């Protein structure tokens, strides 16, 4: 369990309502799954808690 | 303009890359919204910033 | 010589507990006690009657304590110097149908507030031999058999039973290959109604849009009509005079049902003064009404020859701005109701500025409101906004520009060659929301 | 091993100091940080029992913010009573505990603490904030009443905004609770009346807020002949502490009843700058003391105030309320804190950069001239008097000032602007914030700075109180500067303990 990604990287993956990355306010608040538009690359790069681990429904990442 | 076209190609690939996480919309309320940059005149610093962000969101966790 | 004398050999198991006259089932894997109670039972003043712990164990709660069990209650059982934490949950008997499918269409607008299900299976499939499957939360028996061939021409009635809980459900499937679209008015019907602006808007909607219906706030409140049956709902609220007028009390009451419908995923087209309603619906992240709002009496509207227009810069590819009649080759400028025509300054938009509003620039407005500015008013004002779904929700199209008009003191408003853009934009928005 | 001692007194080079995990004067526990003080006067022990919330940098995502009690009697010394009320479970409504109030009932010899429980990830049908009560027989052990749940939505108030229960007893013998909640989009301080603190009746709305803002930690009290409402503004652009005045309770309620804007004084009711929040007052019968928390700075950078609103929690700070003849309120140093400083330190000039001259204790400075003094200590009290040429001068006191210091953090008292400004000087020249106060007509300023480690409070002729978080300020030289006018400083005294 090394090489953990960073909340800064998750916020960078977070995008705006126009589909462009937030160039100045991406890191102001942590990424919210229910309200913030997100690049689909985030779910291939980083495994967030509450989501399948490597596209496996039997292994849901928990906090 | 050619550089922006290449960045748009990468962004379009990212947008289409939803073959394994399509059900996330109805399963966890994940909003996917990424769009290619508009093809127009761009300043050098703006283009460099956009490219840096594209590199960050593309090669994250890839050392 | 090495032991610390902490007395760790004690046991902290919980055998069973009884609340009033209802025993609880204990699961040790998740340390969860579940107590089932009747649906009408009041759990705000429950009384602990017995609690059989292990030998020498002591719990936080005592026998005979009065507890409010509206939420899960934590309990700590201590024996010597070891402890275990359990959670007690008191659940009333419920039987809710989660999902319903007519053998061909998994999606279906289901609301438990009115116990209704609306389905849009096409009429091409024979109605008589339609079988319906469903998924329910737990242990609840539905009187019609799952996947049973039943006729769905009439509203079908289902009953779900789970111990002491019995609930009804009404399922209706209907379409004529055209998705229904509804118009919301103040009250009563289209014929008996005030606000000739809204009357003309509704009349034009019935004339143009195929299979268009009208619903009222009182009807949606008392349950005469179901919001889930319609996909797109159009509101064109317009006060006679005054700025930022309060919304009707009936609209405020129906706001909860409208929010439920939006969460279920219905499309909304809001125009004129029906833009303060997004604050009630929770559509905007900022939860704030548009800042700019002014009104004028329709009795004596202003008449100006200035060609009021929209300034769409990057939204020309949006299906909303399609098949428009541009005066010249400038596709970015969209002309509407130019020359001398009865126009009322009843617009309500946002201001892109940092001196009275918290909308310093377009990026700040976009980040705060969480929407897309399709059009601009020519003075740093967002007149047309689009709100994409947040979590399987509907899509909202807000029009807050003064060019949007249907009725005025001027006779034959269609005799302008530029007011037709209003009809074209409305039709484009309706089609885009219908998909 | 022979220990080596550096020449602290005799050098003006900038030194990288550090802050201890514990604080003595401006209390801060060795573990965690103080947030949202809840003062209370014990009628039995005849002391001040201030509780708070024990914030942590890695707060748990679901359950956090317990309540820790601190006993004091003067405002200078503080002892800790440990955890008093603990946070509930993940699924409980009191997973996170908000600010509350405390009241003693002689009727049953019981302390009642009313706090706010915050539901973790509340549902649509679940109230986000609920007022709860805990009872104690001796203030040591507390038992939460599981049958008490004052739901905000019961009386038509907002579900997600129902906070800060403040309890006070009037002469008629009925206890009143004020809740800072929201009604139909408007901020309302609602009043609940009780006679036994077990059953409550909503006696309408006590007051309405000014220009759709939000008020944090309301505190209504009476000081001699006026009724005062201390509150903290929740607005991001303000993030300060204001107050309202009124001859009677009726007048106080009629104040700002509907966009009235009846400001208590000419400075819009200012008490302190951005570095003081959640100010709540308590009286022992002879003096009134207000407790708040000076926030910390991310990265230990004094210039990193932060966007919108600063970091939460910090160091507990106690000030003494001073009531003037016109009813205005000003903050003063507590008497115990002032008298704690006993030892005196000799002061002498380190650097001569400006055109200033020295004639003993008197130093005359022109525009662009500054003087640098010797190093400070962990606890410092700097007192001096500055006479300006007119009422349009800009003098300033700079901390973290050295010979090689690239940047220093300054407080400039601008008489022309009629205020003080905390800014960062040096290679950045950044403006941080300010505070308005009353300019003396005689061009005389009595400046007294009380600094504990990295928290310093500046008092200007009993008219301005200015709290600041200045890291590295201990064991570093301080300087006086002038920018536009002419000043004359004298009676410079530095005391340490
Ligand atoms: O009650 C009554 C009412 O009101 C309301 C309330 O709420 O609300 C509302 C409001 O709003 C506001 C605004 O808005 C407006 C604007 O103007 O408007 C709106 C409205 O109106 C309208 C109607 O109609 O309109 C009008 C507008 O609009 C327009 C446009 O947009 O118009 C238009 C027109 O046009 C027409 C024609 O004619 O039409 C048009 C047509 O055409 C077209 O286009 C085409 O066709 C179309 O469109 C059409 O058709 C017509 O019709 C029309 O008309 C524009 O023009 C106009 O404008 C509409 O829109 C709407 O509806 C008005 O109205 C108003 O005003 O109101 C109210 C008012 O109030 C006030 C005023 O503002 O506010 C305030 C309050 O609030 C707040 C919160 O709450 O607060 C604050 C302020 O305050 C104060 C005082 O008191 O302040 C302070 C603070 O703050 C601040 C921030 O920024 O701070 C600052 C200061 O500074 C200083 C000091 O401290 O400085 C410093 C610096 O430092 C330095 C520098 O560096 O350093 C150095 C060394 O030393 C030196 O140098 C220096 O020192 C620092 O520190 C700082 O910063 C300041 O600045 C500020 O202020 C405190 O104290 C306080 O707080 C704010 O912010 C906020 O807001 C108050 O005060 C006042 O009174 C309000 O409230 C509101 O909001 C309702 O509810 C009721 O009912
Ligand atoms: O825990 C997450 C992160 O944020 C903090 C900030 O304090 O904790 C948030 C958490 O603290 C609570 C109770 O534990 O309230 C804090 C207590 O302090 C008061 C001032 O006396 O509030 C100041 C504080 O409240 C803030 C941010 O929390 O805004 C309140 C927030 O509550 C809403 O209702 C959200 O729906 C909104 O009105 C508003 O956005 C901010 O304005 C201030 O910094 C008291 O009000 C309160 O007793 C909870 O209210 C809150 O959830 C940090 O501990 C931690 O790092």
């Amino acid at each position: 369990d090394f090489h953990k990604p960073s909340q800064n990287l998750v916020n960078a993956f977070k995008t705006d309502s126009q589909g462009k990355p937030l160039f100045s306010t991406y890191d102001n608040e942590n990424y919210e799954v229910a309200t913030d538009n997100v690049d689909p690359r985030l779910f291939h790069t980083v495994g967030m808690p509450g989501f399948p681990y490597k596209y496996n429904e039997g292994y849901i990442i928990q906090k | 303009t050619d550089a922006i076209s290449l960045i748009n190609e990468v962004r379009s690939r990212a947008a289409g890359s939803t073959m394994l996480i399509f059900n996330y919309k109805e399963d966890y309320g994940v909003n996917f919204k990424v769009t290619p940059y508009d093809l127009k005149a761009y300043a050098q610093d703006e283009a460099m910033k956009m490219l840096k962000w594209e590199r960050r969101v593309e090669f994250g966790m890839e050392s | 010589d090495f032991k610390s004398g902490l007395r760790l050999d004690g046991d902290v198991w919980v055998n069973s507990i009884r609340l009033d006259e209802y025993a609880g089932t204990v699961d040790y894997q998740n340390k969860a006690i579940v107590v089932g109670v009747p649906y009408d039972y009041d759990i705000t003043r429950m009384v602990v009657t017995e609690m059989n712990l292990s030998e020498g164990a002591k719990a936080s709660i005592a026998i005979g304590e009065t507890i409010d069990f509206s939420l899960p209650v934590s309990l700590t059982v201590k024996n010597g110097d070891v402890q275990m934490s359990y959670t007690i949950t008191v659940k009333r008997d419920e039987a809710k149908i989660l999902t319903f499918k007519l053998n061909d269409t998994y999606v279906g607008k289901v609301d438990q507030l009115s116990k209704t299900i609306s389905v849009v299976v096409p009429l091409t499939v024979d109605i008589t031999q339609l079988k319906g499957t469903f998924t329910v939360t737990d242990g609840a028996t539905v009187t019609p058999a799952s996947g049973s061939i039943q006729d769905f021409t009439n509203p079908v009635t289902y009953t779900a039973t789970y111990r002491s809980a019995v609930t009804p459900y009404v399922v209706t499937v209907t379409q004529g290959n055209v998705i229904p679209t509804a118009f919301v008015g103040t009250a009563s019907s289209v014929s008996l109604l005030t606000s000739p602006e809204e009357k003309a808007a509704a009349q034009w909607m019935m004339d143009n849009v195929s299979m268009s219906e009208y619903i009222s706030f009182k009807d949606v409140v008392d349950g005469k009509v179901d919001l889930g049956k319609y996909t797109a709902i159009w509101w064109h609220f317009h006060a006679d005079n005054g700025d930022n007028p309060p919304l009707p009390d009936d609209a405020k009451a129906a706001a909860e049902k409208f929010k439920v419908y939006y969460q279920n995923g219905g499309n909304l087209l809001l125009t004129r003064y029906a833009t303060f309603y997004i604050a009630n619906l929770g559509i905007a992240k900022d939860e704030r009404v548009p800042n700019n709002s002014w009104g004028g009496n329709e009795d004596s509207p202003e008449i100006t020859s200035a060609p009021w227009s929209f300034l769409i810069t990057g939204s020309e590819s949006h299906p909303l701005f399609q098949d428009l009649r541009w005066k010249d080759g400038d596709k970015s400028t969209v002309y509407t109701c130019d020359a001398g025509y009865a126009i009322t300054n009843s617009t309500a938009q946002w201001h892109i500025g940092t001196d009275w509003g918290g909308y310093d620039d377009l990026n700040a407005w976009r980040n705060l409101t969480g929407g897309i500015d399709l059009a601009h008013g020519g003075d740093g004002a967002v007149v047309i906004a689009e709100f994409e779904p947040r979590s399987n929700s509907g899509r909202t199209l807000c029009i807050g520009s003064g060019c949007y008009d249907w009725y005025g003191k001027g006779v034959d408003a269609s005799a302008d060659y530029y007011h037709y853009n209003v009809e074209q934009m409305t039709l484009n928005a309706i089609n885009y929301l219908c998909k | 091993p022979i220990l080596t001692q550096k020449n602290w007194d005799g050098t003006a080079t900038y030194f990288q100091s550090s802050d201890e995990h514990g604080f003595s004067m401006y209390y801060k526990p060795q573990v965690g940080f103080v947030g949202a003080p809840m003062p209370f006067y014990d009628p039995v022990a005849k002391d001040f029992k201030v509780m708070y919330l024990q914030d942590y940098r890695p707060n748990p995502e679901a359950t956090y913010h317990p309540i820790f009690g601190v006993a004091t009697k003067d405002g200078a010394t503080y002892e800790s009573l440990g955890e008093l009320i603990s946070c509930g479970g993940r699924d409980e409504q009191d997973a996170a505990i908000g600010t509350g109030g405390t009241i003693y009932n002689p009727a049953d010899k019981l302390y009642y603490t009313f706090y706010t429980g915050n539901k973790f990830k509340p549902s649509s049908d679940q109230n986000a904030q609920v007022v709860m009560v805990a009872t104690s027989p001796d203030f040591k052990t507390w038992t939460k009443n599981r049958t008490f749940y004052l739901k905000g939505d019961t009386y038509g108030y907002d579900k997600n905004d129902f906070r800060d229960p403040f309890l006070f007893q009037t002469e008629d013998g009925v206890y009143h609770m004020l809740i800072a909640t929201r009604k139909n989009g408007k901020g309302h301080i609602a009043e609940f009346t009780s006679a036994d603190l077990k059953e409550w009746e909503s006696a309408g709305t006590f007051m309405t807020m000014m220009w759709d803002r939000f008020y944090e930690c309301p505190d209504v009290f009476k000081m001699g002949d006026w009724w005062y409402l201390i509150y903290s503004e929740q607005a991001s652009f303000m993030r300060k502490v204001q107050y309202f005045k009124g001859r009677t309770l009726e007048d106080l309620k009629a104040t700002t009843a509907n966009d009235a804007g009846i400001w208590p004084d000419n400075r819009e009711g200012m008490l302190d700058s951005r570095a003081f929040y959640a100010g709540k007052t308590a009286s022992d019968g002879t003096n009134r003391y207000i407790w708040g928390w000076c926030p910390t700075r991310a990265g230990n950078d004094n210039g990193n105030v932060g966007d919108v609103e600063p970091e939460w929690a910090g160091n507990l700070v106690a000030q003494r309320l001073i009531q003037h003849e016109d009813g205005t309120l000003t903050l003063g140093v507590p008497d115990a804190i002032d008298r704690k400083y006993t030892s005196a330190q000799e002061v002498k000039v380190m650097a001569k950069d400006g055109n200033m001259i020295e004639s003993g204790k008197t130093y005359t400075l022109g525009e662009g001239a500054s003087v640098i003094f010797n190093r400070l200590k962990v606890h410092n009290k700097i007192s001096f008097t500055v006479k300006t040429a007119s009422n349009t001068d800009r003098f300033g006191i700079s901390f973290v000032r050295g010979t090689d210091s690239a940047s220093w953090y300054s407080i400039h008292v601008n008489a022309d602007e009629g205020k003080a400004n905390f800014e960062k000087d040096g290679d950045d020249a950044k403006y941080l914030f300010d505070n308005k106060f009353n300019i003396p007509a005689d061009n005389e300023y009595r400046v007294t700075i009380y600094s504990d480690q990295s928290v310093c409070v500046t008092y200007i002729n009993d008219q301005l109180s200015f709290t600041n978080r200045i890291y590295q300020m201990q064991k570093n030289p301080w300087s006086l500067c002038c920018y536009k006018g002419e000043i004359t400083v004298s009676d410079v005294q530095v005391s340490t303990y």
